[PDB]
């Protein structure tokens, strides 16, 4: 790939919500990159993001 | 109120009148009564109809399901939904309060006015062969039997006829 940040190669990024008594599965051989923290969270409903310099 | 006839010189209203809004009281030697005046009674019936008849039957709407159902990656789809739904809901209940509110006072402003210019339709009819007595109220100068009153009802009153007698009881007032 075109150098972005001097790099030729990517990671693709991914994620996914695990609801209570759910198990969730790795399996690779290779070009994992696994993941380290996770965040248990509660939901919250209706808002949004704001981008300011206020 | 607006014109000054309902809660205004016209301190309150006539329970004992039952055929229909607006009316008469007489009080000739023959006797007293009440009556209604079916033209401005029934006008008023055909135009407070047509209001709400107005504000009824002007609601069109289609055959529609509001409710919208959605998985855990359409949050946005989701919010969109609720945008357009709470929209919808916020702008009805605003227009809909208001609209009854102003169109309430406009109601009373309207009968206030068909009073007045009933009160009025009167008068000009009784110029000097009456004197403005109390509140909605003319007492003559020539007595004036159920024909004559039933005649001041119906538009109809021939003043020179009773304009002699009048301009007598008049003087010494």
């Amino acid at each position: 790939r075109p150098k972005v940040r001097d790099r030729e190669g990517r990671i693709n990024y991914y994620w996914t919500l695990l609801e209570p008594g759910d198990t969730i599965i790795f399996e690779a051989n290779g070009n994992l990159i696994a993941p380290r923290y996770a965040f248990a969270l509660s939901r919250g409903f209706g808002s949004g993001i704001i981008n300011s310099n206020a | 109120g607006l014109f000054g006839a309902i809660a205004g010189f016209i301190e309150g209203g006539w329970t004992g009148m039952v055929d229909g809004w607006y009316g008469y009281h007489h009080q000739n030697e023959q006797g007293s009564g009440y009556a209604a005046d079916q033209k401005s009674t029934q006008n008023a019936i055909n135009g407070i109809t047509n209001k709400v008849n107005s504000v009824i039957e002007k609601m069109n709407t289609q055959f529609t399901a509001v409710g919208k159902e959605f998985n855990k990656l359409e949050r946005r789809m989701e919010n969109l939904n609720k945008k357009v739904d709470d929209g919808f809901i916020d702008i009805w209940t605003y227009n809909a309060e208001l609209l009854v509110l102003l169109e309430n006072e406009r109601t009373l402003d309207f009968h206030d006015s068909n009073v007045k210019n009933l009160y009025e339709k009167v008068k000009s009819q009784l110029k000097n062969n009456a004197k403005e007595i109390g509140n909605g109220c003319f007492e003559f100068y020539h007595k004036c039997n159920d024909e004559c009153m039933e005649s001041v009802k119906n538009g109809t009153y021939d003043y020179p006829k009773y304009s002699e007698e009048s301009k007598l009881n008049r003087e010494k007032i």
